[PDB]
């Protein structure tokens, strides 16, 4: 089965608390080594470890480099959950394609900011 | 031809199975939950859902 | 060192049996049966834990 | 003759979200099993009473033998919850169910009342030894066994209980052997 | 026929964990050291004799006190008892214990059991 | 189970592997892999010459069941195996299945 290091699913699961801690609030770039700290999983074993940083997310088509530290690649815009009217105000592509799946868990459930959503320009319809 | 059983027999077993053990537990622990979740999947890329 | 990198050399040595075994799969199970640990292992360290904060 | 109450089944709030895993790791007397059924099943010896503590923050406490008893007994029971650090708070101490027990002290014949009363009252042997008088008025189910001990079970407050011991007496009487 | 078992485990442990050590690396001489230290905590404990040692609905503070001391519980000299359970079953006020494979240290001996019965009143 | 490593047994091999980290001589993950290999070999062992048993009687305290384990904790009773009397003022006793 190709090649395993430790526990499966380290990478699915390091990207994820990542993906989750930072939109908890607690935003700031880290590193791998940063993040098994944080977990209490730092023996994971350096071979592992060393494959997680170099492999691991290297492989990740979306993963995030300035240079030392890894950030999330899944939104241009930072999760702030409003203000948008300038992308939204952007009359080129009609909207830019918004996504809903993309918005939601930032700070808040859409139902809140949609409803001010409701009350500003921003129309929404779940086709 | 027809005798006076009172509990069925068949029925009798399957009640100690399902009493003994349950076959889904505690909705509790996501955390715990979802290593145990990944962990499947690296054997496979398709499992199906039972 | 050496001797270590002779003995890591022979580790492929053993893995081309594994491809001719794979073409003839003992690795596979071996991961396989390692796969199967990981739950009792959780499960002993969840009851575990409880024995050990209670004494 | 007086009946006496021997189940007294109190639902009381205590408000607020509690961790069951944590409170049966740190309080004695205490078996949370979650494959069997999701409550802490927790048990005081001074007043004799067990308690399903929900995860949700309803708690229904059992076994108590007078209502004075009961309520005393889940205010004991919501403050060893507190000891333990959650915030608590007690609401609607509200008495849900009462079984009370007495004896005619004479033989009486169950066959003779479902002749005459089958409207109410539903006798089978082989599914139980003893006719059940549902009553409408005061709203109680009574089992009547052959020997001639009434046990009456479903009453909101004591009152209820001894109504319908009192309709109950001469109906008994009338068909005793 | 105790301190027997325990050489016996100890014995077959250090055997079954030798190629670990080799694996992961580590000399022998730490496998050696290892049941050294470990013979010799036994010996300077003296609990036994071991061959290698011989080499208003908010006023509820109103009624308090009805809890006894949770600390009465752990002395850490406590007679501990290792076993496994097959069933426990209490009828009204009446326990039964229904163990097996207990290891136990009462009155500073040890016992062992494949079985054990017990009845208690709580 | 780690169950048996806070034992007389257990807790002196601990300690004499906790030496041989200290002193570089052994390290730990490896120690971590000795420890699996005990609790494998505890269980075993535990079931193996057996021919023992014991009734006992008593006055319980206070009790707790988690996932998989009692604990109780049995007061001033005294229990009597083979015509031998244990006297006991205060006693736990642990069964994890």
């Amino acid at each position: 089965s190709g090649s395993s290091g430790y526990k499966f699913g380290v990478l699915a699961k390091i990207v994820n608390y990542m993906k989750t801690r930072h939109q908890r609030g607690d935003t700031h770039p880290l590193t791998l080594d940063e993040i098994l700290d944080e977990t209490q999983h730092l023996d994971i074993g350096l071979k592992q470890k060393q494959w997680l940083m170099t492999e691991a997310l290297v492989n990740n088509p979306k993963i995030e480099v300035i240079d030392g530290k890894y950030a999330f690649k899944p939104k241009y815009n930072v999760r702030d959950k409003k203000a948008l009217l300038r992308l939204l105000d952007q009359h080129d592509q009609r909207g830019l394609g918004g996504i809903l799946l993309e918005d939601i868990e930032e700070a808040l459930p859409n139902s809140q900011k949609a409803v001010k959503a409701l009350g500003d320009q921003i129309l929404f319809v779940n086709r | 031809t027809n005798y006076k059983p009172v509990a069925n027999h068949q029925y009798n077993i399957e009640y100690e199975r399902k009493k003994k053990e349950d076959g889904k537990r505690a909705r509790a622990d996501k955390q715990h939950v979802l290593d145990m979740l990944f962990s499947a999947f690296e054997k496979h890329q398709y499992y199906n859902l039972k | 060192a050496q001797l270590k990198f002779f003995e890591q050399l022979d580790q492929i040595e053993k893995q081309r049996k594994d491809e001719q075994e794979r073409e003839i799969q003992l690795r596979l199970k071996q991961k396989a049966k390692e796969m199967q640990q990981q739950e009792l292992a959780q499960m002993r360290q969840r009851d575990a834990n409880l024995t050990a904060l209670a004494a | 003759i007086v009946p006496q109450l021997q189940n007294i089944v109190s639902t009381v709030n205590l408000g607020c979200k509690l961790d069951l895993k944590t409170i049966a790791l740190r309080a004695r007397n205490a078996e949370y099993n979650p494959k069997r059924f999701a409550a802490v099943i927790m048990r005081i010896r001074e007043p004799r009473t067990t308690a399903l503590i929900f995860s949700s923050g309803k708690m229904v406490c059992t076994g108590a033998k007078s209502e004075e008893q009961s309520r005393l007994a889940a205010r004991k029971y919501a403050r060893v919850v507190q000891k333990l650090g959650f915030p608590a708070k007690f609401l609607d101490f509200k008495i849900q169910n009462m079984v009370g027990s007495c004896d005619v002290k004479f033989p009486i014949r169950l066959e003779g009342l479902v002749l005459t009363h089958q409207q109410f009252s539903s006798y089978e042997p082989e599914l139980f030894p003893g006719l059940i008088y549902r009553m409408i008025k005061p709203r109680i189910v009574l089992l009547i066994f052959v020997s001639g001990k009434v046990v009456l079970t479903g009453a909101k407050v004591r009152a209820e209980i001894y109504e319908a011991f009192e309709n109950i007496y001469p109906i008994l009487k009338g068909f005793r052997k | 026929t105790v301190p027997k078992l325990y050489r016996s485990v100890i014995e077959d442990v250090i055997n079954d964990v030798r190629d670990i050590f080799l694996d992961d690396g580590v000399d022998e001489q730490v496998l050696m050291e290892l049941k050294t230290l470990w013979e010799n905590k036994l010996m300077q404990s003296r609990a036994v004799d071991g061959f290698h040692s011989e080499e208003e609905e908010e006023p509820l503070n109103s009624e308090d006190d009805v809890s006894d001391e949770e600390g009465q519980e752990l002395f850490d000299t406590e007679n501990v008892v290792v076993c496994q359970y097959d069933k426990i079953h209490r009828s009204k006020n009446k326990w039964k214990f229904h163990l097996k494979d207990g290891i136990m240290n009462l009155n500073g001996r040890d016992y062992i059991f494949s079985k054990a019965i017990g009845d208690a009143e709580w | 189970y780690q169950l048996y490593r806070n034992t007389t047994l257990g807790n002196s091999l601990q300690e004499s592997l906790d030496e041989l980290i200290q002193s570089q001589q052994i390290t730990p993950q490896l120690a971590l892999q000795v420890l699996l290999q005990f609790d494998k070999a505890i269980n075993a062992a535990l079931a193996q010459r057996v021919r023992n048993r014991v009734n006992f009687r008593g006055s319980l305290n206070t009790y707790r069941f988690c996932d998989n384990v009692w604990t109780f904790v049995l007061n001033d009773v005294e229990f009597r195996e083979v015509t031998e009397l244990i006297k006991v003022d205060k006693v736990k006793i642990v069964a994890c299945d």
